């Protein structure tokens, strides 16, 4: 996504990420979790730490 | 893990205790009553559970492997018993049940149970004692018979 | 037929069915077992001559 | 409807939802096979309830 925040007077950043939904539907029912992972990485000059 | 508190808030020593809920049992004997071109097979577990059920799957080969049972065979359903009859179904040819139990916690391995139908003796044709007699007989029996 | 739970009832769905087409299978069995005492009277003493 | 409330009593602005119970979903098919004299009919939902 990216959104060069720029800003002037910020001392911390919160992100909010979140899934839509993480069932696993297999043949009738009993679904089961699905163990998503995401990354959230810095500018850092040019190394996206 | 409980722990006493007093009218200051003050919590106590704690005092712990360990508990386990675990998938059914895999039942412990089938049952297998050959019928008319059918089978009913009712699981036996060694201990009766009023939580369970169990799932029912068909087999007309037998497979060694109990892992491919999702894959390698037809899901027939879950119930305390499966009255199992088909046009398909015939005797003398044995008949692979592999069952399990299910219940909202988790699913059990499966048992095997190696069924087969009714001999198809006179048990099934003293039924028909003095009853056939004009019209069952096929064309050629009855042009054989006239003569 | 229709589905029923403890909220409310469905609409009806239709299913035509039909019974056994009266094969040879369900007589294949029979191979050989109808003999002396199944078949009806007149047709014993129109074999017995 | 959702409203946060302090130590004082004083509610705050609500939030709203909104969900749906319905009735379930008449069946998607009907396996019939044929018996002896007989059929059996097995329902089956586009989804699992």
């Amino acid at each position: 996504i990216t959104r060069t925040i720029t800003s002037a007077n910020i001392d911390r950043l919160r992100f909010t990420f979140g899934v839509q939904a993480l069932v696993e539907t297999t043949s009738k029912g009993d679904r089961n979790p699905s163990e998503v992972r995401l990354l959230v990485q810095i500018q850092r000059n040019g190394g996206w730490v | 893990t409980v722990r006493a508190v007093n009218a200051w808030g003050q919590q106590g020593d704690p005092a712990s205790v360990s508990f386990r809920i675990a998938a059914p049992a895999a039942p412990s004997r089938i049952e297998l009553t050959p019928g008319y071109f059918q089978i009913t097979a009712t699981p036996h577990l060694a201990v009766y559970d009023p939580t369970v059920q169990f799932e029912f799957w068909f087999s007309e080969k037998q497979i060694a492997d109990i892992r491919q049972v999702e894959t390698s065979t037809r899901y027939l359903g879950t119930a305390l018993y499966w009255i199992a009859a088909s046009i398909n179904i015939k005797p003398g040819h044995d008949y692979y049940f592999y069952i399990r139990s299910v219940n909202t916690v988790g699913k059990s391995a499966f048992v095997e149970a190696v069924g087969r139908a009714s001999d198809d003796a006179e048990g099934y044709l003293d039924f028909f004692k003095g009853k056939i007699t004009e019209s069952h007989l096929g064309k050629e029996l009855l042009e054989k018979v006239e003569l």
